[PDB]
């Protein structure tokens, strides 16, 4: 049971949660309720499991490719907003956060990949991703690298495998046909080739994950990441001369990294509903909640329309929004989540050695398939 | 003498209760469960769930099937202590257990006839099972009966064992394979969670008695609860019109 | 799974009469060494129950039950339920039983009343009418066997087997 | 056409009764002749060692005997029939083997054989009567080359094999060869005057016809590896291992165990092992113990030449060392049904896999450990051991004739020139 009379609120570990806490002691004040934020670890996974039984959060915090599933178990209680707070979000992140007609989980900011570099090492950043090798033949020749990222969050391999081709689901005839599933095509298989190829030839290490290539961009040690926003964050600490640009092409085609949309979704089993509606829609989605956030840990092109001017002040916001223009909103639908347990599986099988690019692919396609079969 | 007194006293303690109390106690059991929570729309789907799982789960769990009724949940252990103390109905020197033949068929007897108990369909024929050793190469009984069955087998000359004379005892033997230890789980024994002892009640009195009440349960199968109330008025309710919702022997009919 | 789901409780939202299950039985091939023969077994597709004993049974099935909301996450387990849950476990040979019966012939087995259930000499429509079954019914379709049950007596329509075959290939 | 003496089946029980045997109006009668069985039935398989006596059962459901049992080896046409029920015996098994039927209800028969060899290699069959009528159950009988099984020995020492054959090996060619990394085997020595440059002046083989026993002296260089002794041609497998090694252990000359590959009991008396041994063998740890079914689970300790018991074996055990005649007595007091394992019988510390492991089974109601035959003749005294369980140890178990007009003991409980050993648990 969820106690009533005051909010609970899970964010993202790599998200402005003191600025959210901020922002909920501006509500303490002002209304006497208490606002606890907490950040646990694998809160993807372990929101339906409270929820389901009636426990967890108030407000959850999270991309919005996961709540259609919170939908469709209903855990996620139909949002209620007036014309006049709809007209002051962008029309497409509503679109977003549609799922079988309903409204659910409110906006908060657009998220999109882009290509971190140290101006220091590296003035002038690659435009392909086949001359990424050829340049880490000469930074190992200075003790450097060229490129770390995270390798074990398909989150972040997606773009290069997108770019050739490969798919999520097919939509057609408006509606998504979740039997197609684009894994083991040829723009993949030619993705996930050139990742392995660039492990194999010893460029990168498989185990690299987000708190190492972080480490390795904030020492001067690698010349080069890709993430988004939540970074800059303490490489705004580091003092290295970072700079934020597109994200590389692959045989002449651009990557196509996965469009985010962060949104709060406020779970049907609370008995805060009002007081969470309240708290987001006047508080938060504001000039001065927004802006607390984002000095904690910048959001990217929030979806406030009045927060417009101050992006166009930040030239890593238009970078983030190019990046954006050349990728894709994701579905919403409730199977995306094992989909991205599939391509979770396919990159370590073939990062590791374990597996074969083909092998990989194909165990993802037979899964996803079996699993609609 | 005054087992006659003790008899007179029992049979008018009997004829006051006559069936209301105990009626009364397994409808006041009744009632206090299933109020805890009702779900009224969970489904269990085959689609999340796995067959293969599902064995493997069960199969890991121990007991599979509940040997005896708990305790703690329902009282029916009070009953049976209510007026035995220690009473050693076996009066034969306890340890009833590795202790083999030169097990006299009148040493049982002496004790129960003079109980004035239920009418003798009582089958009294005790499956007494051992399995000498895990791997099955042994003689598929204890040697002592062993030999009494080859002596009957050679005067009877052993020809078909499936014409027996009584299929109960060919039957009782496929019904039940295992002694009170189902599967001799590491953890089946260290069990301190059931938090009322059944005070090591004998093995053999409560599987005869729970046998004669399976007897019961094979009679108490029946197409329709409520023949008589059918034809009148048949709908859905979540209520019972009686508490109790089974009938036992027939009164006078 | 999901779509087979969804299609089986349109097939019975959309039936006339009071059908209390139905099951999807789905084919298969197990490559049998011995023989050679890549044999078609019909085993547990899909399922969609809709509905309307002693201590031990109930305890039991309350255990089995408790056991699967474990798994995916206490009122009282009926017959028509239990036996839902159960033939989940079976697996047919086709020709053998009633589903590889109707899959192997092509045709609807229409068993209507206890009589011809107990009459049929197929085990799975005796372990039915003991469980409170009194329809039973199996259609043919191109990728397995659709099985209805249900408490009532309920006799041969054509718009049953219209229905399965327009929701179903 | 017509046979003088009638037929010996009669025995069984007859009922003779009105129209349908399902309904129970019928009179039995036994008819007092002469008993019956037949043949189909047996173990599928045997292996057997030298100078180990095997008994071989098929079962025998009752129309035969008028109908001789016939005990034959199959090559040929029609193949030689070596042991009938009637009085013919092969020539070239007098004394080696005997044949006992016996009767409607315990119904076996029992060959016995003494000394089994390589001319014994193959498929036999145990037949009722006609011969080329099936009616037959076929027996693969499996045979020589009990070896010493795990040979050390010290590094500048003298090695020696002791490997029986028969008489096909009593004009042959012998082989002892090195195991390498494929199914090929090199020789090492063959007794066609043929020995290999990495062995000459450090090897010596020596067949002798008698006792059926080649040696092969090592008095330099065995290397640590497998080893295998054979007869010609050694890759139709009829070969045997010896497995050598100097790796780190230190032991004299060729160790042993060339026991009983066999008991067969029931809980009526007590076994009795009896494994042989060698000279530095003596000093160090013996045992018996049950290696556990599950892999995972190392073999448990017994009892041992260190007074260690087991818990449910302490006085119902007795290990017994004797150094001259290398020989190990082990004795089992109480057998149940919770020991009917496989039994490992160890010579070092449980590990090291230098052990022969016996089968320890039945399901009977005879019993008796002992010395079943036995040699003596006129004013000699004899012995044998003759033993009994816990359930029978309370009353007395003294050594009695096999045949008798009535009850007798042989010896008596006083004590004159030798004393009975009974040994209470």
């Amino acid at each position: 049971k969820i106690e009533e009379g005051k909010l609970v609120i899970w964010i993202n570990g790599d998200k402005g949660y003191n600025g959210l806490a901020e922002v909920g002691k501006k509500f303490e004040k002002d209304t006497g309720i208490k606002v606890t934020v907490e950040h646990p670890d694998k809160l993807e996974e372990k929101f339906p499991q409270v929820a389901a039984t009636g426990d967890g959060p108030d407000i959850i915090f999270w991309a919005h490719d996961r709540f259609g599933g919170y939908a469709q178990s209903g855990l996620l209680a139909e949002i209620t907003p007036d014309k006049a707070f709809q007209d002051k979000l962008y029309p497409f992140t509503w679109d977003a956060v549609r799922y079988n007609g309903k409204l659910i989980a409110y906006p908060i900011a657009v998220e999109a990949l882009s290509l971190i570099y140290n101006k220091d090492l590296l003035p002038n950043p690659p435009k392909t991703w086949e001359e990424i090798p050829a340049l880490d033949k000469e930074l190992k020749a200075k003790g450097k690298s060229a490129l770390m990222f995270n390798l074990q969050e398909p989150y972040f391999t997606w773009p290069l495998i997108a770019a050739d081709g490969g798919y999520a689901f097919k939509y057609e005839n408006g509606k998504y046909d979740i039997k197609d599933v684009g894994v083991d095509n040829a723009g993949a298989k030619a993705g996930l080739t050139f990742l392995v190829d660039l492990i194999k030839n010893k460029h990168m290490n498989a185990d690299t994950d987000y708190s190492i290539a972080e480490a390795a961009f904030n020492k001067g040690e690698t010349a080069m990441t890709i993430n988004g926003p939540w970074a800059w964050s303490n490489i705004d600490t580091s003092k290295v001369n970072y700079g934020v640009t597109v994200l590389p092409t692959f045989k002449g085609q651009p990557s196509k990294p996965f469009v985010g949309v962060l949104s709060a979704g406020i779970n049907a089993a609370s008995p805060n509903k009002e007081l969470a509606k309240e708290f987001l829609e006047n508080y938060l989605l504001t000039d001065e909640g927004l802006e607390a956030v984002n000095k904690d840990k910048p959001l990217g092109a929030v979806a406030l329309k009045s927060y417009e001017e101050e992006l166009a002040k930040d030239p890593r916001i238009a970078a983030t929004m190019e990046n954006a223009q050349k990728g894709e909103i994701m579905p919403n639908i409730p199977q995306m989540s094992a989909f991205w347990y599939a391509v979770r599986t396919a990159v370590i099988n073939a990062a590791s050695g374990r597996q074969t690019v083909d092998e990989a692919l194909k165990d993802a396609q037979t899964n996803n398939a079996a699993a609609e079969f | 003498m005054s087992s006659s007194m003790e008899c007179s006293e029992f049979v008018g303690s009997r004829r006051f209760t006559g069936k209301k109390p105990s009626f009364s106690q397994t409808c006041s059991r009744l009632s206090q469960y299933l109020k805890e929570n009702g779900s009224f729309g969970d489904l269990s789907l085959g689609m999340a769930c796995k067959p293969d799982v599902n064995g493997t789960l069960g199969n890991s769990r121990q007991p599979t099937t509940t040997m005896s009724l708990f305790p703690c949940e329902a009282s029916n252990m009070d009953s049976m202590v209510q007026d035995v103390k220690p009473t050693n109905l076996f009066p034969r020197q306890p340890s009833f257990s590795s202790s083999s033949s030169s097990l006299p068929k009148e040493d049982v007897l002496k004790m129960t006839q003079t109980t004035r108990s239920v009418k003798p369909e009582s089958q009294t024929a005790p499956l007494t099972i051992f399995y000498a050793g895990q791997v099955i190469v042994f003689n598929d009984f204890s040697a002592e009966k062993a030999k009494e069955v080859i002596n009957l087998a050679s005067k009877g000359t052993a020809n078909s064992l499936a014409k027996n004379q009584t299929d109960i005892r060919s039957n009782i033997a496929t019904i039940a394979n295992q002694v009170p230890h189902p599967r001799k789980t590491t953890t089946q024994e260290p069990i301190q969670s059931s938090p009322t002892p059944l005070t090591e009640l004998p093995i053999a009195r409560r599987a005869s008695l729970h046998r004669f009440l399976e007897k019961r349960k094979d009679r108490v199968t029946s197409k329709a609860p409520y023949q008589l109330c059918d034809p009148a008025k048949a709908s859905s309710n979540p209520q019972t019109t009686g508490n109790m919702s089974w009938l036992g022997l027939a009164a006078e009919i | 799974e999901d779509t087979l789901q969804q299609r089986l409780q349109a097939l019975i939202e959309s039936a006339g009469e009071n059908w209390t299950y139905a099951i999807f039985w789905q084919i298969s091939h197990d490559f049998d060494s011995s023989t050679g023969d890549n044999t078609v077994i019909l085993g547990w597709g899909d399922g969609y129950y809709k509905g309307e004993t002693n201590t031990a049974e109930q305890e039991h099935r309350k255990r089995v039950i408790r056991e699967l909301n474990s798994l995916i996450s206490d009122e009282e387990v009926t017959d028509t339920e239990w036996f839902f849950l159960v033939s989940m476990t079976q697996s047919f040979v086709n020709g053998v039983g009633l589903p590889g019966e109707s899959f192997l012939n092509s045709r609807v087995i229409w068993l209507s009343g206890s009589g011809a259930l107990t009459g049929s000499g197929c085990e799975r429509a005796g372990q039915g009418q003991i469980y409170g079954l009194k329809t039973m019914v199996c259609i043919a379709t191109q990728n397995g066997v659709v099985e209805l049950g249900s408490s009532e007596v309920i006799s041969q329509s054509s718009d049953l087997m219209h229905k399965v075959n327009n929701l179903f290939n | 056409m017509d046979d003088d003496n009638g037929l010996e089946l009669s025995l069984g029980l007859s009922c003779g009764g009105s129209t349908g045997k399902a309904k129970g109006n019928n009179n039995n009668n036994a008819g007092s002749s002469s008993e019956n069985y037949r043949a189909e039935g047996g173990d599928r398989s045997a292996k057997v060692i030298d100078d180990f006596k095997n008994f071989l059962h098929p079962t025998s459901q009752r129309p035969a005997e008028p109908s001789s049992g016939s005990q034959r080896s199959d090559s040929g046409q029609q193949p030689p029939q070596n042991f009938f029920n009637d009085l013919s015996k092969a020539p070239t098994t007098e004394a080696e083997a005997s044949t006992k039927p016996l009767w409607v209800e315990d119904e076996s028969r029992k060959e016995a054989g003494n000394k089994r060899k390589f001319g014994f290699p193959g498929m036999n069959d145990d037949k009722k009567k006609e011969k080329d009528s099936s009616h037959v159950d076929m027996h693969e009988k499996k045979t020589k080359a009990s070896h010493v099984s795990t040979a050390t020995d010290e590094g500048s020492t003298a090695e020696n094999e002791d490997v029986a054959e028969s008489e096909v090996g009593g004009g042959s060619s012998s082989n002892h060869a090195k195991e390498v990394v494929r199914p090929p085997t090199d020789t090492n020595i063959v007794d066609n005057l043929t020995g290999q440059r990495r062995s000459n002046h450090g090897g010596s083989g020596t067949e002798e016809f008698t006792m059926r026993n080649m040696s092969y002296t090592v008095p330099f260089t065995v290397h640590p590896q497998n080893v295998v002794t054979s007869m010609p041609y050694s890759l139709p497998t009829k070969e045997s291992g010896q497995h050598a090694a100097a790796t780190s252990l230190l032991q004299p000359n060729a160790n042993a165990g060339n026991l009983p590959i066999m008991f067969g009991y029931s809980p009526v008396q007590l076994p009795m092992l009896d494994k042989d041994g060698s000279g530095g063998i003596v000093a160090l740890s013996q045992s018996p113990f049950a290696g556990r079914v599950p892999s995972n689970s190392a073999t448990a300790k017994g009892e041992g030449k260190q007074p260690v018991a087991e818990e449910g074996s302490s006085e119902d055990a007795s290990e017994r060392p004797t150094g001259d005649n290398s020989n190990l007595n082990t004795a089992f007091s109480f057998d149940f049904s919770a020991i009917k394992p496989g039994m490992a019988a160890d010579v070092k510390f449980g590990g090291s896999g230098a052990r022969p492991n016996l089968p320890w089974v039945s399901t009977t109601g005879s019993g008796p450990h002992g010395r079943t035959i036995s040699g003596v003749t006129y004013r000699y005294n004899a012995n044998q051991i003759k033993i009994v369980c816990a359930c029978h140890g309370s009353h007395m178990s003294p050594e009695e004739f096999v045949r008798h007009a009535s009850e007798e003991y042989v010896s008596p409980e006083s004590s004159m020139g030798m004393t009975a050993a009974s040994a209470h648990t």
